[PDB]
């Protein structure tokens, strides 16, 4: 069967694009990951930076 | 892992292995995660 | 109906004309708003587009600014030849249909 | 001259039908959609129906399963006919144009207008 795309149809109708991030069960090595973060530099100091 | 050591250095008659000494630096790492018992050469 | 606009404006003359115009965010917080002005017995005509252009020709003593999920048309030096009609324009989703729904109309009473 | 023209509803009988045609003139057919727009005594705006210049067409939510609407790229020209005649008829009708890219489009082209009225 096919489609109806018009202008009269309202909300609810209009075509949505969907993206599924889905992921391996945690099985292989982790070979993605997401952003990290920064932090300036101190100099002789008792800092854990 | 992939421990790779390219020498393009070698003045001598092909005889057997020379005698000598040298490490292997790290080059190639692939998280490929396959199992792998069986390979073969590619011959020419 | 669901647009809500003044039936008239009063005030004191010498004073700035300040009109709102305040809808929904599907209209004005995600869409661009269209000002129209419409002459008494004359079809409308788009004077506002965008809020970043303008077109050539019209004179900057009207102002128009855009906060929050509302607009408001600041007009100084009020006139005698300022009464007219104005619309406001933008697209809307409704239940029973989604498209480009305008104001019902303003009128103005100058004693 | 770029002005589109349509003929204004005439008196008419019960059980018969309306004709109106809108004619494009002073620009190429298939250069800009064509609207309805409706505009009551004493009201704002409110459209009906759109054509296309070259593709299909949206009728009237109100208004459907009664009005015969379709396009002809031949002379530049469309064809209305209405039926089952009411009192809601009587306002002004304005078959104007937009942009080629509909949306954000420019309404350059207007029409003068028909003025409907139904009574008994």
């Amino acid at each position: 069967r096919s489609y109806s795309f018009r202008p009269t149809y309202g909300v609810g109708h209009q075509p949505y694009r969907v993206v599924v991030l889905s992921f391996e069960l945690l099985h292989a090595p982790a070979t993605v990951c997401g952003p990290k973060k920064s932090t300036n530099l101190v100099k002789n100091k008792c800092v854990n930076f | 892992k992939i421990y790779s050591k390219h020498t393009p250095i070698l003045v001598r008659e092909p005889e057997d292995l020379p005698q000598g000494f040298s490490a292997l630096e790290p080059l190639v790492d692939l998280p490929i995660g396959i199992n792998i018992t069986r390979f073969q050469t590619l011959l020419a | 109906s669901v647009l809500t606009q003044p039936p008239s404006a009063s005030g004191t003359p010498g004073q700035r004309v300040t009109i709102p115009c305040s809808g929904s965010s599907s209209n004005i917080g995600n869409n661009y708003v269209y000002w129209y002005q419409q002459l008494p017995g004359t079809a409308p005509k788009l004077l506002v587009y965008g809020n970043n252009q303008r077109p050539s020709g019209v004179p900057d003593r009207f102002s128009v600014s855009k906060s929050g999920t509302s607009a408001s048309l600041a007009i100084s030096g009020l006139r005698s030849e300022d009464e007219a009609d104005y619309y406001c324009a933008a697209w809307d989703d409704g239940l029973s249909g989604s498209g480009w729904v305008f104001g019902g109309g303003t009128k103005l009473t100058v004693l | 001259q770029v002005q589109l023209v349509q003929s204004g509803a005439e008196v008419k009988k019960p059980g018969a039908s309306l004709k109106v045609s809108c004619r494009a003139s002073g620009y190429t057919f298939t250069s800009h959609f064509i609207h309805w727009v409706r505009q009551a005594p004493g009201q704002g705006l409110e459209w009906m129906g759109i054509i296309n210049p070259s593709g299909g067409a949206s009728y009237a939510q109100n208004f459907r399963d009664r009005v015969t609407m379709t396009t002809d790229p031949s002379t530049s020209t469309v064809y209305m006919e209405l039926g089952s005649l009411r009192s809601e008829d009587t306002a002004v009708y304005y078959c104007a144009r937009a942009e080629g890219s509909s949306w954000l489009g420019w309404f350059d082209p207007w029409g003068q207008g028909t003025l409907v009225t139904v009574s008994s």
